[PDB]
């Protein structure tokens, strides 16, 4: 069962790839009860350099084609209190998005919710709480407010709803 | 993250020495700055980093503390500095400390004004009492017609420290319909201070 | 020099929306964040969010998440900001500042702030009522006399006395607000007792917000 996400122009098969890390931003101004709040990063491409997990695609709020970790999740920021710095999510295993050429890329929804469940793991020794929610993107351009990438020199945008909607106790 | 600031108010002479803090929740490096605000002005960054001055900013203020406590130190207060004072650390503001003058106790010159014809006219009655120049900023001001107190038809205001002698000032307002302005004769404001009272009064019959 | 200019204060119903502008210069706009901020009038400052000049994407405070809508113009060096759903709670100023790239923390320059006045009344200039100098405003060789400026909305007014040739002893007290949602303030003045006969005192009151300028003479009784 997969994670069906609608892009636009319809990106070809050619450019399916694999997901090889995240870039995050935490919600500021949270009480917090017990409960932090990452959406896609707020960043721009600086952001997404400074991680240097990228490969040579051009991506956003997703890293494709980049570098993995050797054995877990690893999650790096330049300081994990301030909330305008990204959150920088490198996986030890890729996730494949699979692009249909109809006008959708898919990825398998097992998987990326034990990913995620991974990086909720990771999140919560960081920032010593208990529950991990993702939501969508708060805004932005359409780079930024979409998973979008430069895939053989044309710009493709995918809603990310999906991929980030969702809560880990 | 949390803040707690301290002491939300405190009052001082030109010339000494005042020290205002502010505690986080937890560790933060030096992740932290101070701003003056005046009455109606925009907030003026002083310091960040816990300890840098702004450039210009003069060598009276210093800042200091690291993981949890901070220091904002103004070692000589001159009059310009009687202001707020907030911290702010990642994006959490301080709840503000405001520096006062610190000055002799002086009472209040006390008067009244009854309504305005022209208010009259209109329906309303609105009798105006002013404290006048005092020292320091509590005052009880009660309203009592024909000798009852009032106590739910009045609202005061009080100015800033004057800028000439530190004293304060208060208005406050008696508002009442017409029709009942016209059912009673004698129109008081008592202010207490401190062993002593001062009651300015009239009658509606000949104001 | 580096300035941060936004637009004037606004006035609004409840349930209303506003955008207030922040326009910048003196500096390279996608360089640095924009952070806005507010505070209810007396009370303290309050961060509401940040946005990426150069691409746009936002990190809101968790309270104004769902209401607030920051974006920018880059090709006119302008921030904006937009609250919804407003209530009396979000009556106060609104301010843009600046902070370095992903930081929140050094706020060096400030925009001048915006009022916004959220409240179901709707724009009102004062009365002006005559303060009279009387035996029960006088202190021997003083005098009292005032203006009351009485049900306005909204804020601010601004009063001088004898087209601000009158400064020395004028006391302008902060407004009220009245339970009808209108505004009412006080200015007064002491003055020589011996002038009550002989010099005219008039209070200029001018409210911008209705465009209405009210000069009243103040006569002794
Ligand atoms: C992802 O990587 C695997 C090996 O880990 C490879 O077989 C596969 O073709 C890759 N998929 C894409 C879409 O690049
Ligand atoms: C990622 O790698 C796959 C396999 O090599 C390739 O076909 C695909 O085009 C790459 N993705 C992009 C967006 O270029």
């Amino acid at each position: 069962d997969t994670i069906t996400l609608p892009c636009r122009p319809a990106p070809p098969p050619h450019c399916s790839s694999n997901i090889t890390g995240l870039i995050l931003t935490r919600q500021g101004g949270y009480s917090n009860a017990n409960t932090v709040i990452f959406r896609p990063s707020g960043g721009d491409w600086r952001d997404i350099a400074r991680c240097q997990i990228a490969g040579t695609v051009v991506s956003t709020q997703l890293f494709l084609n980049g570098s993995l970790a050797e054995e877990e999740v690893v999650i790096r920021s330049e300081d994990w209190r301030d909330n305008a710095k990204s959150i920088c999510v490198q996986l030890a295993t890729s996730v494949e998005i699979a692009c249909t050429g109809a006008g959708h890329c898919a990825i398998s929804r097992a998987k990326w919710a034990n990913t995620l469940k991974q990086i909720a793991s990771k999140l919560r020794e960081q920032y010593g709480a208990k529950t991990i929610i993702f939501k969508p993107s708060s805004g932005g351009d359409p780079e930024f407010v979409n998973h979008s990438f430069n895939c053989g020199g044309e710009f493709f945008y995918c809603a990310s709803t999906q991929l980030f909607a969702s809560t880990w106790f | 993250i949390q803040v707690t600031q301290s002491p939300s108010s405190l009052s001082a002479s030109v010339g000494d020495r005042v020290t205002i803090t502010c505690r986080a929740s937890q560790g933060i490096s030096n992740y932290l700055a101070w701003y003056q605000q005046k009455p109606g002005k925009v907030p003026k960054l002083l310091i960040y980093g816990a300890s840098t001055l702004q450039s210009g900013v003069p060598s009276r203020f210093s800042g200091s503390g690291s993981g949890t406590d901070f220091t904002l130190t103004i070692s000589s207060l001159q009059p310009e500095d009687f202001a707020t004072y907030y911290c702010q650390i990642y994006e959490t503001f301080g709840q503000g400390t405001k520096v006062d003058i610190k000055r002799t106790v002086a009472a209040p010159s006390v008067f009244i004004f009854p309504p305005s014809d022209e208010q009259l006219k209109s329906g309303t009655a609105s009798v105006v009492c002013l404290l006048n120049n005092f020292y320091p900023r509590e005052a009880k001001v009660q309203w009592k017609v024909d000798n009852a107190l009032q106590s739910g038809n009045s609202q005061e205001s009080v100015t800033e420290q004057d800028s000439k002698d530190s004293t304060y000032s208060l208005s406050s307002t008696l508002t009442l319909s017409k029709a009942d302005y016209e059912k009673h004769k004698v129109y008081a404001c008592e202010v207490t201070q401190g062993t002593t009272s001062v009651t300015k009064s009239f009658n509606r019959g000949e104001c | 020099q580096v300035q941060l200019v936004q637009s004037g204060a606004e006035v609004k119903k409840p349930g209303a929306s506003v955008k207030v502008s922040c326009k910048t210069s003196g500096y390279t706009f996608t360089d640095f964040y924009m952070h806005w901020m507010r505070q209810a009038p007396g009370q303290g400052l309050e961060w509401m969010g940040w946005i990426n000049p150069t691409g746009g994407g936002v990190n809101y405070a968790h309270k104004f998440q769902g209401r607030v809508t920051m974006t920018r113009d880059t090709s006119i060096s302008t921030a904006y900001m937009e609250l919804s759903r407003l209530t009396s709670d979000d009556t106060g100023v609104y301010y843009c500042a600046r902070s370095p790239a992903r930081e929140l923390l050094p706020l060096d320059y400030w925009g001048q702030g915006t009022l916004v006045t959220v409240s179901s009344a709707s724009t009102k200039g004062p009365s002006v009522f005559p303060l009279a100098p009387s035996s029960k405003s006088t202190s021997g060789g003083t005098a009292a006399l005032g203006c009351l400026v009485k049900d306005y909305f909204p804020e601010p007014v601004t009063v001088s006395w004898n087209s601000g040739a009158l400064t020395s002893g004028v006391h302008t007290f902060p407004a009220v607000l009245q339970s009808s949602g209108l505004y009412s303030l006080s200015s007064v003045v002491t003055v020589p007792s011996s002038s009550l006969g002989t010099q005219t005192y008039i209070c200029n009151v001018n409210h911008k917000p209705s465009n209405t300028k009210v000069d009243k003479r103040v006569e002794p009784k």
